[PDB]
């Protein structure tokens, strides 16, 4: 019927003064830019039809060709920057933000989705949309008494497009506009649906990827507690956001961590660091070596809760960034603790797979993990027991290798590996 | 010397964009 026409005679019907055939037009190009091969926008941008499309939004007495036209500028927009361009330089912004208040449920979604492509382009159409009032009408959307109510692919839709208007940087989001957002975000947060639950989190790491201001505000809306209990699930999709959430708060303040470990998170670790994913481990490892990079007792929770064979393990068989986060949170531990528990660290193994490493090419790794023998070598003189570390190392090899570092392309790495060894192996 | 690093690389991420196939 409307299948599988020429752009030449979607503008025959378009140019036509005839709503009807405009309509059976649009339609057409609808389902040319529905196919799943490389629909051809570029084609349908050259041909001049953007300005008719965005017309056609405002034709209240035809919601069809409304409908029409809305999906055939969402799918125009969801393409390159420059495509998405078009539809912005028609005029579609404005005409979408009135299309969010149609009584038709189809058409309002429609918009939804036009508007969240649009602002996925980046931060300066991101800050457009929201210069031109989206936020209001698409909250009043959810003001619901229960969200269970509305219908699910409709929610998905919204919470997509509002994560989508909470992401990106150089700028960040503007500050009113993320107040103004935030209570719906936690309450979708608290949503039952997995999709919901994972753009939500996934809007919320966004929030935190700032400075502590940014991860203030956050905060003080009282959404850790959830964030851990997702942190928790078995659906990876909301595990992965969770997890960089609560990474991005522990990089704040030592009390925004604290928030942290008061809500539970340490409990979750020994999972998290044993995850079959990669990326699960590499970002646990990274949050760990944030959290050692806090007060003392923060450091004394992370031995408490058991923590610290765990990262010995990974720091002996993992992938190499998971190994090279771990390498970090040992540094950041031996900088940061007490003579004590730099100790219990050595006693739980952590000079054999730290001289395993040293056998690496990564020059920032062999630097860091230089900085934390200095460390234990320095409490070692605190006790006197320097003699039994040297030959704790001297035993599993890593002697060598410093020696072999001694002479290396970079300089504070020799200069670090030749102390070591004229310092303490004499 | 201890310090707080921020992510390596921040941007299984949401799709920027969506195409609506139906």
């Amino acid at each position: 019927g409307t299948v599988n026409w020429s752009v030449e005679d979607i503008v025959k019907g378009i140019n036509s003064n005839n709503l009807e055939s405009q309509l059976q037009a649009t339609q057409a190009a609808r389902k040319l830019l529905s196919r799943e091969k490389q629909p051809p926008i570029d084609n349908i941008i050259r041909a001049g039809l953007i300005p008719k499309f965005v017309s056609f939004l405002g034709k209240t007495d035809c919601s069809p060709i409304q409908f029409e036209s809305a999906w055939a500028l969402t799918n125009i927009a969801s393409g390159t920057s420059e495509q998405t361009k078009a539809v912005v330089d028609g005029g579609a912004i404005p005409a979408f933000i009135s299309l969010l208040a149609s009584p038709h449920a189809h058409i309002s979604e429609q918009a939804v989705w036009a508007l969240g492509n649009i602002a996925g382009d980046g931060s300066a159409f991101r800050d457009l949309v929201i210069k031109h009032g989206a936020i209001d009408p698409l909250l009043a959307l959810l003001a619901v008494p229960d969200l269970s109510t509305l219908a699910c692919g409709y929610l998905r839709n919204l919470t997509w497009t509002l994560s989508n208007l909470c992401r990106n940087k150089n700028p960040a989001p503007p500050l009113d506009a993320v107040e103004q957002i935030l209570p719906t975000l936690v309450r979708l947060l608290h949503h039952n649906d997995p999709e919901v639950l994972a753009d939500s989190c996934w809007a919320i790491s966004y929030l935190t990827d700032g400075p502590n201001e940014r991860i203030e505000m956050v905060v003080k809306k009282g959404v850790v507690p959830q964030l851990v209990k997702l942190l928790g699930a078995t659906e990876l999709p909301i595990v992965t956001p969770a997890l960089r959430a609560i990474g991005n708060i522990v990089t704040g303040t030592d009390e925004q961590t604290q928030k942290v470990i008061d809500a539970g998170a340490l409990a979750v670790f020994p999972s998290l660091l044993t995850n079959p994913k990669t990326n699960i481990q590499k970002e646990a490892t990274w949050t760990m070596s944030n959290i050692t990079a806090g007060r003392q007792d923060q450091i004394q929770q992370v031995v408490n809760h058991g923590l610290v064979p765990f990262l010995v393990g990974v720091l002996s068989k993992a992938d190499f960034k998971t190994q090279k986060e771990a390498a970090w949170a040992i540094t950041n531990y031996t900088s940061g603790g007490t003579v004590e528990q730099i100790v219990y660290l050595v006693h739980c193994g952590i000079i054999e797979p730290l001289m395993n490493l040293l056998s690496a090419k990564d020059t920032k790794i062999i630097q860091v993990i230089l900085d934390a023998i200095s460390n234990i070598f320095q409490a070692a003189e605190k006790l006197g027991e320097t003699e039994k570390l040297s030959i704790m190392i001297e035993e599993c090899g890593g002697l060598d290798k410093i020696e072999a570092l001694q002479r290396h392309e970079n300089e504070s790495v020799y200069k670090a590996s030749l102390n070591l060894i004229e310092k303490y192996f004499s | 010397p201890s310090v707080k690093r921020p992510h390596a690389s921040p941007d299984d991420q949401p799709a920027r964009k969506r195409l609506d196939f139906g």
